[PDB]
């Protein structure tokens, strides 16, 4: 008693901790297995893309909203997403299924959300820096845009649209 | 006295909810990947 | 008062709990308002009639952030991680400095209270540029933040002064916590200070016409993960010293309450991009480190539920446990001193599981700034270190001011705490639900009702816990005023004795002890996994500055 209860518990506490650890062995195993496969596009650009704000709809390839979508290679199309004060550019954004479509997306006023409702593309938007994110939509029709992230006012209202066809 | 019993059936509580959230939560990731 | 002249840590300690009630009680009000906007029913045409000053439901939202996360808990460590190890010790901090830590807190909070009062600084408890408040909401909140630098300086004081009287002994179990979690904060308070003077203050001063938003919030959540943890670790304090003597039993491992500590003192800091998982410039391969660490963070915790768990069966054996769960029923659950956290960390069950699963990275993307995430810390942040809180009441509050407890207020806060448990469980399957179901948090969103019609039925769940919740924090208000009003005063339980628990020491104790004592060391090795960490992206980051202008949209 008391001296064999410190023995006893130091005893199953000494396993414990090595079950725990391996359990986050397994958990470091299935992210590692997310990172390899299709899954893994959502994840952000590591590289530093520099913007200026100020010009951003003035000159460059978020100014003309009939110019944001831009096919760049077999099965491959590139949109520039514009995330302003409450409200998304191009709307509504259109695309094709079975396409790669890499989003390019950035704010001229303050940090917005891009959350796409029943897809992991979920990013953030920094006014001077470029989103990069890539997603292959395999279900067909109505996406609804998310802004997620404190931006004034009329947050709770800015919504956007992606708009995908069969 | 004895095996701290009572304590391995607070920590499994805490295994089978970690499990049940994270394994959970890798299926929708899937489901929306 | 004579008790004042030789413990003057006594009243100072009070000034600091008092400061942070208060500021807990502002800050709570606009939570069941907030509690039905999720269950999509607009309540706020009310409030701005009770409360004139209100503007906007997020001004309301900026006021419940930083009342609460910000002043109510950061009052709360000053007050226990200063006081608790200078109780053990039986030493006096150096006053003339505790004092000019409590006025800084206390004209730190003034300073910054008007322009959100004044509704110049919407900005939210974060405060992300480029949404830029007004300049007395910044330096206002920095001479808040740097009151405790100077309380850093006063334990460490005690440290080295205990140290001077005992050569070659170790460092007392309260007092090594006390010391591990002050050197840790003032790791981990540099990303914000460095924040602060190099953008957030020349800014509203205008000095610079802008601040990159990148680098703004990457040294934000430098501070921004391990202030979560100077939250906990002084309920983690109370749960480890002090709950043990109030169930009826022993602390079953000395070394392993060092061993959890010391962790948290190691992986803290350098873990902040689990925060910015969806952010743009931070190479994916950074992440995957900064997640792998955080999983590993999760160890402390890990180790705490088993170490806590065999000290309450320990407890409720020696009152008489019976059989697998015989000894749950053998506790004293009519003591709100013992009921507030042992609920609480119940409640921290569900808690530490869906934190696992926002560390997971890819995993994050599911859940990512829904309502999933306040689901997460409300059962962290708002139950088990406000629980705790609460609870701590009952016994120090006697030990402060020398005013006994009747067997009226005994049962009432009895109620409180197993409504604001029972509102807050409500309120949990309510936002991870509607989490999962895509519902932005950061939203008004009664004043959009189609918007998110799947989530009918979570939406229950938040309309039935802001009532709940309502009630648990109007008993609170009258329960602690009527010990804070009371002419009766007892100067002699003013001067009894801390309750203190008792450690179980065995022979495998000495070798391991001693190696965790080499303090100096330590705090070198967690120094040195910050640069290790941060060091890289931040240089890359320094190399390319991009500065955005000031907005202002509320
Ligand atoms: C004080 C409050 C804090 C707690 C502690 C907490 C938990 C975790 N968190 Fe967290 N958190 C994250 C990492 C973690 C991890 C690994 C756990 C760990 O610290 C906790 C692990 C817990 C355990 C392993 C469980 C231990 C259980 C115990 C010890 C109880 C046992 C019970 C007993 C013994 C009872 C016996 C009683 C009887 C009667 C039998 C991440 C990413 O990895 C996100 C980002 C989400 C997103 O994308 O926005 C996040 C979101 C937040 C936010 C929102 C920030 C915002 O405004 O942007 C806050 C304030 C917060 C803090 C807090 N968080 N967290
Ligand atoms: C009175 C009981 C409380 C209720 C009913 C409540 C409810 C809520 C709800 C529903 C939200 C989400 C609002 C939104 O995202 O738009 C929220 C936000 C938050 N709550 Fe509470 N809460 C309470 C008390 C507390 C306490 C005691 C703390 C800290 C100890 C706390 C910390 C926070 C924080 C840090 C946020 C997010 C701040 C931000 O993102 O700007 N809450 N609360
Ligand atoms: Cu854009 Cu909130
Ligand atoms: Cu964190
Ligand atoms: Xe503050
Ligand atoms: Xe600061
Ligand atoms: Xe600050
Ligand atoms: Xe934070």
């Amino acid at each position: 008693d008391e001296h064999k209860a410190h023995k006893a518990i130091l005893a199953y506490e000494k396993g414990w901790l090595a079950f725990s650890l391996a359990m986050l062995f397994v958990f470091i195993a299935l992210i590692a297995y997310t990172l390899a496969t299709h899954t893994a596009g959502v994840i952000p650009a590591g590289k530093l893309e520099r913007v200026d704000p100020t010009t951003v709809r003035q000159e460059g390839p978020w100014a003309d909203p009939a110019q944001a979508v831009v096919q760049t290679g077999p099965n491959q199309y590139t949109v520039y997403v514009l995330a302003f004060a409450f409200g998304y550019q191009p709307n509504p954004i259109e695309v094709p299924q079975g396409a790669e479509i890499v989003f390019k997306i950035t704010s001229p006023d303050v940090i917005h959300g891009f959350h796409v409702e029943g897809t992991n593309i979920n990013v953030e938007v920094l006014p001077g820096e470029v989103s990069t994110v890539r997603y292959t939509f395999k279900r067909p029709g109505e996406y609804r845009i998310i802004c997620n992230q404190y931006c004034g006012l009329g947050h709770q209202n800015m919504f956007g649209t992606i708009v995908v066809k069969e | 006295e004895e095996k701290p019993k009572g304590a391995l059936a607070v920590i499994l509580v805490l295994t089978l909810t970690i499990l049940v959230f994270w394994l959970g939560v890798y299926a929708v990731f899937f489901a929306r990947g | 008062s004579r008790v004042y002249e030789a413990y003057p840590e006594k009243k100072a300690t009070l000034y600091f709990l008092v400061l942070g009630f208060l500021a807990l009680i502002v800050g709570s009000l606009f939570g069941p308002f907030q509690a039905l906007n999720y269950g999509n029913v607009d309540a706020y045409p009310l409030l701005k009639r009770l409360l004139p000053f209100v503007q906007s439901y997020y001004q309301g939202l900026t006021l419940h952030g930083v009342l609460n996360a910000i002043v109510f808990t950061q009052l709360f460590a000053q007050a226990i991680m200063v006081y608790l190890p200078a109780r053990e010790l039986n030493m006096r901090p150096n006053m003339g400095l505790m004092w000019l830590s409590w006025w800084m807190a206390f004209i730190g909070l003034v300073v910054a209270a008007l322009p959100l009062l004044a509704n110049e600084a919407t900005v939210l408890y974060t405060f992300y540029p480029p949404l830029k408040g007004h300049w007395a909401f910044y330096l206002g909140a920095s001479v808040f933040v740097l009151s405790t630098w100077v309380s850093i300086y006063i334990v460490l004081d005690l440290w080295r002064r205990w140290k001077a009287a005992n050569p070659g002994k170790v460092t007392p179990l309260v007092t090594y916590m006390a010391v591990v979690f002050w050197l840790m904060w003032f790791l981990a308070s540099l990303g914000l200070v460095l924040e602060a003077v190099l953008f957030l203050l020349p800014w509203s001063f205008g000095l610079v016409e802008g601040v990159d938003p990148l680098v703004a919030r990457t040294l934000f959540w430098w501070t921004g993960h391990p202030i979560v943890y100077f939250w906990l670790l002084p309920a983690y304090a109370i749960i480890y010293t002090i709950l043990p003597k109030q169930a009826g039993g022993k602390l079953v491992s000395d070394p392993m309450a060092r061993l959890a500590f010391l962790l948290f003192l190691l992986l803290s800091t350098p873990v902040g991009f689990h925060h910015q998982f969806a952010d743009p410039g931070i190479d994916p391969t950074w992440k995957m480190i900064h997640s792998v660490l955080t999983l590993f963070v999760a160890v402390p915790s890990l180790m705490t539920a088993f170490t806590v768990a065999a000290s309450l069966e320990f407890a409720g054996r020696l009152r008489g446990g019976r059989g697998l769960f015989g000894w749950i029923r053998a506790l004293p659950w009519d003591n709100p001193a013992f009921v507030a956290p042992v609920l609480g960390l119940l409640g921290f069950i569900p808690g530490g599981a869906g934190g696992i699963v926002n560390a997971s990275f890819t995993l994050d993307y599911v859940v990512h700034n829904t309502a999933w995430v306040p689901g997460h810390f409300h059962l962290q942040v708002a139950s088990l270190v406000t629980l705790t809180a609460m609870g701590s009441l009952y016994w120090l509050l006697p030990n402060l001011t020398g005013k006994p407890i009747s067997d009226a207020q005994r049962r009432l806060g009895l109620a409180v705490v197993w409504l604001w448990f029972l509102g807050m469980m409500i309120m949990a399957v309510g936002l991870h639900w509607a989490g999962l179901l895509n519902v932005p948090r950061r939203a008004y969103i009664a004043q959009v009702p189609d918007a998110y019609p799947h989530a009918a039925v979570p939406m229950v769940f938040n309309v039935l816990a802001g009532i709940v919740l309502l009630v648990a924090l109007l008993l609170f208000i009258y329960g602690l005023f009527s010990v804070l009003l009371s002419r009766e005063r007892k100067p002699e339980l003013a001067e009894a004795p801390l309750p203190f628990a008792e450690v179980i020491s065995g022979p495998e104790d000495r070798r391991l002890v001693l190696a965790m004592d080499r303090i100096g060391f330590w705090f070198a090795v967690a120094a040195i996994l910050v640069v290790l960490a941060y060091g890289p992206t931040l240089v890359q980051l320094f190399g390319h500055l991009n500065p955005v202008p000031g907005w202002r949209l509320w």
